[PDB]
């Protein structure tokens, strides 16, 4: 099965900078990856999937690149109360979520 | 939206059972949502367990198939976990969501806590 | 024809492949006027 | 115990040549002897003015006011938009110790005066906003630029002593910053 | 003894090769320059 | 002091930028014919064509599978459209709401669909989102209008409205405007799927949660799309603008269906086939137009100018001027005061203004134009 | 004058007549630039 | 506001007007309403405190 | 300005017949009402105090 090594999970990094999420798999999820948001204490909300598309509410500082084994989940400003786990969850065989990049104040 | 509704009490004993329920509001069970379960174990993260079709077909994670098994309830638009020998490193918020591969709509997840 | 001219790289197949084709044209636009420029100015000079 | 006179102070309207007026730098930036081009408010050079000997006159984009003054025979002077106690209105009157500028909302007479044998030319005083002071300005002429550029109310003032019989002289003057106001009013009526 | 330079190497621009490096999405949005490189490569050619 | 603006040798002093200017000509500024009479031509057909029915309109199609319509020979009144506030969003990116009004295109095209409120926004040009990339994808130069209103109470169901549905999951892109109706499975797999069932094999078929009680953010937003082309045919679906009559020979300004212009219109001895709409010459500028009714052929110059030149000796010598008017006929040239006086010179360079022909001849010294030189 | 030099069309009329000033503004200055930089290109080869 | 220095040239900030250069005694006789100054071809040369 | 015509006057009104006074056009140096424990509670919401 494909396995997912995440790279951002934890990190601390200021206001309104760029924080780099890097989901890794095994084999080829090329358009089979989904990229959540969940508060701790809350749910997991979908920023994005299906090759960049995003999700309805989500603003467009979220982008997403890559095909294979390189993913990424950008936030092109980190806020406050963006201190969330942001897990990478592909679909090309039975799903597997990323380890969650924990992004931190 | 598709609201799924976590309902029932929270506190248990350890080695006891967790029973929970997640209640589909907006969404037709009879389509091609694949109706699924994601828990939040410390160190795993999140992990995918495994969905149900409304016609009783199953496709679960390799870690969590032997002790997971799903049945739904389409007049009742419902859809269920059962966990059999619930551990300790089951200490995590169990979330029901609805699945086509992604989880675009999500319940908002009950921590088990043994106490 | 190494320098970015205001934009992030001086290779043009860099700036297909790191960031999306929709912006990335003003970026490809703003290496064209800088290395036209600088051509221009070559051909200026070389006129000169 | 304000009462409008029965005549009317119909002034004689003549034109003549101006050759002057309107003669100035825009704000308090000097220079050295360098010739500098603006683009400014001005009566056109040996343009057509009048010549006046109170009724109400249109607003304008700029008036340029001259008295030749003996004696101080003009007294006081009012400004405004609606010229009531709703909206802000001005108020001159060159007395006897100082100047006095008030952009307040007064309820005049319809023709307020300072009922000589000062602050009598309002039936009512509420909410009033601004006030101004400064020196007193007394054979002698007395200029004003009114200018409203870029919601900057500015007022030039300038004092000759002159002398001469009819018409604006053959000379020159700038006239000086004495006042800036940064005030956005849309002043409609004087007098 | 003097010395004096008479002429220079003769050179030639591709335009669209030099400022794009064989790109189409470069071209395309070169092109919107119009009569561009026409005018440089016949200033060249007449330099040339 | 200098006024800039009164006599000739003022404004040589105004662009000299000293008091002191030495004998000669100088360049003043350009000027010229100021048009009047103005004239505004469309052609015949002036019945409304039913935007109204579009714009309201109870049930629309899908957003990847919007409907699109093709409008022509009509009158459109967007003063009606622009005054009104029962759209929540109405703006329009490559043109301006309010001055629609006096230009005449033709071929317009609009596309409605139903979308949530907070998806308002991605029906613009350069946004990315779910349907702005899978459902209907919009090019950089997109010029025209959107519009927008809130449906709650009518496109959302007690039941669960899911009769609005979209594409969830695609192999690739999808190319501005293009529709497709193939509601196929999706692979998302290494698994051909053949269209039954199972995992990595979805159904693009989904729904929408639109309910009543559904606030704002959310509800489902009719969105219409409004766009426009540039000059492919003869325009049809005009403005609401009027006409006049038209008069040749003198200089005017123009509006021949959205192409406006300035000049001088004449009888053209040219030649215009029937399939023809309009003229140009050389690098885009219209040399001939037949008119949108009549269908007689014009010629358009736009109408004769230059610049103004002053012919002053020097402000310590003299103070009187002349003025030169680079080629123009000194009969279109409506300053009143010099214009008519004692003496006006015509040149082959233009016209010359308070200064009379002599037969003499002279080492001359502030050079004219033409062959033509001036003097004190 | 018949490029667009990267605006929305290449007739000045029609951006005066197609949108408000506050936007048409950036546009003019697409096709000010684009005019100036070919005019003092062709005034610099005129200055040649 | 802090004092002024002069003859070491520092960044000053007179009267809201900012601008940097060294500061020297000059003989020119203001206007009582002109503030600051400035010479030719619109560069700042002299400004009063 | 006179704040300390405020902050110290001898009179001031019930609070059903509050009296209001206009206050513009002067420079007021906060600091010396900052440091003066003449005021019991200073509660800014403006702007901090």
């Amino acid at each position: 099965d494909i396995q997912l090594t995440q790279s951002p999970s934890s990190l601390s990094v200021s206001v309104g900078d760029r924080v780099t999420i890097t989901c890794r798999a095994s084999q080829a999820i090329s358009n089979s990856l989904a990229w959540y948001q969940q508060k701790p204490g809350k749910a997991p909300k979908l920023l994005l999937y299906a090759a960049s598309t995003l999700e309805s509410g989500v603003p467009s500082r979220f982008s997403g690149s890559g095909s294979g084994t390189d993913f990424t989940l950008t936030i092109s400003s980190l806020q406050p109360e963006d201190f969330a786990t942001y897990y990478c969850q592909h679909y090309y065989s039975t799903p597997f979520f990323g380890g969650g990049t924990k992004v931190e104040i | 939206q598709v609201q799924l509704q976590q309902s029932g009490p929270g506190l248990v004993k350890p080695s006891g059972t967790l029973s929970l329920t997640c209640a589909v509001s907006g969404a037709s069970i009879s389509s091609g949502d694949w109706w699924s379960w994601v828990r939040q174990s410390p160190g795993r993260g999140l992990e995918w367990i495994g969905g149900i079709f409304h016609s009783g077909t199953t496709n679960y994670s390799p870690s969590l198939k032997s002790r997971v098994t799903m049945s739904v309830d389409q007049p009742k638009n419902q859809f269920s976990l059962h966990l059999t020998s619930v551990t300790a490193a089951d200490t995590a918020v169990y979330y029901c969501a609805r699945m086509r591969g992604i989880f675009d709509y999500w319940g908002q997840g009950t921590l088990v806590t043994v106490s | 024809l190494s320098s970015n001219f205001g934009a992030i790289s001086s290779v043009l197949n860099d700036i297909l492949s790191r960031l999306d084709p929709p912006e990335a044209e003003v970026q490809i636009d703003r290496l064209i006027t800088g290395r036209l420029q600088s051509l221009q100015t070559y051909v200026t000079q070389q006129l000169i | 115990q304000c009462v409008n006179l029965r005549t009317r102070t119909q002034l004689p309207p003549a034109y003549t040549n101006s050759f002057t007026r309107g003669v100035y730098y825009p704000d308090k930036v000097f220079r050295s002897s360098v010739l500098h081009s603006t683009q400014d408010l001005f009566l056109p050079f040996f343009s057509n003015v009048t010549w006046f000997h109170n009724p109400v006159l249109p607003f304008n984009d700029g008036v340029y006011f001259a008295s030749t003054e003996k004696s101080n025979i003009i007294r006081g002077w009012i400004f405004g938009t609606t010229l009531d106690s709703k909206t802000q209105s001005l108020l001159i009157v060159n007395n006897a110790t100082n100047v006095v500028i008030k952009v307040c909302e007064f309820q005049f007479c319809n023709d307020p005066f300072l009922d000589v044998y000062e602050s009598g030319v309002y039936s009512s005083a509420n909410n009033c906003t601004f006030e101004y002071v400064s020196q007193p300005f007394l054979k002698n002429l007395r200029e004003f630029v009114f200018k409203n550029i870029d919601g900057y109310f500015k007022i030039y003032s300038k004092h000759t002593p002159i002398n001469l019989v009819r018409d604006l002289p053959q000379g020159f003057s700038a006239l000086e910053p004495l006042v800036d106001l940064p005030i956005g009013i849309n002043i409609t009526r004087f007098q | 003894t003097e010395i004096l330079p008479v002429s220079m190497t003769k050179t030639s621009v591709d335009c669209t090769m030099y400022i794009c490096g064989d790109s189409t999405e470069c071209s395309n949005l070169l092109l919107q320059y119009g009569s561009f490189c026409t005018q440089l490569n016949r200033a060249l050619t007449g330099i040339a | 002091a200098v006024d800039c603006a009164l006599d000739p040798l003022s404004e040589t002093k105004c662009t000299l930028k000293s008091f002191t200017v030495e004998k000669g000509i100088y360049q003043t500024s350009n000027f010229r014919v100021q048009p009047t009479e103005s004239i505004v031509r469309f052609p015949n057909i002036t019945n409304l064509c039913p935007f109204g029915e579009v714009f309201n309109a109870t049930r629309f199609a899908s957003v990847y599978a919007w409907n699109r319509k093709r409008i022509s020979n009509c009158v459109a009144d967007y003063s009606v459209l622009y005054n009104s506030a029962s759209f929540s969003t109405f703006k329009c990116y490559g043109v301006s709401p309010t001055k629609l009004n006096d230009l005449c295109f033709t071929n317009v095209y609009a596309d409605s669909f139903v979308i949530r409120g907070d998806e308002v926004r991605q029906i613009a040009p350069g946004q990315t989102g779910k349907i702005a990339d899978y459902n209907y994808k919009l090019p950089d130069d997109f010029t025209g209008c959107v519009i927008a209103w809130n449906s709650n109470n009518l496109d959302s169901k007690v039941g669960g409205n899911y009769n609005y549905r979209y594409r969830l999951f695609r192999k690739s892109n999808l190319k501005p405007f293009e529709r497709d109706i193939s509601t196929e499975i999706y692979q998302a797999g290494s698994k051909p799927c053949n269209g039954v069932e199972g995992f990595n094999c979805y159904f693009p078929l989904q729904s929408y949660g639109f309910q009543p009680t559904n606030g704002v953010g959310y509800q489902p937003y009719r969105v219409v799309v409004l766009s426009f082309e540039l000059l492919h045919a003869p325009a049809t679906v005009c403005g609401p603008k009027k006409s006049t009559n038209l008069v040749k020979n003198k200089c005017v300004n123009f509006n021949f269906n959205g192409l406006t212009g300035t000049g001088v219109l004449t009888e053209s001895n040219k030649k215009f086939l029937p399939f023809q709409q309009f003229g140009r010459d050389i690098a885009d500028t219209t040399d001939a137009v037949r008119d949108p009714q009549t269908l007689e052929i014009l010629d358009i110059t736009p109408c004769s100018f230059g610049g103004v030149s002053v012919i002053t000796p020097g402000t310590n010598t003299s103070n009187q001027v002349a003025v030169l008017y680079q080629g123009v006929n000194c009969t279109e040239v409506p300053w009143r005061v010099y214009s008519t006086g004692s003496n006006v010179f015509q040149t082959r360079a233009g016209c010359l203004i308070g200064a009379e022909h002599v037969n003499n001849s002279y080492e001359c010294d502030i050079p004219i134009g033409a062959g033509i030189c001036a003097s004190y």
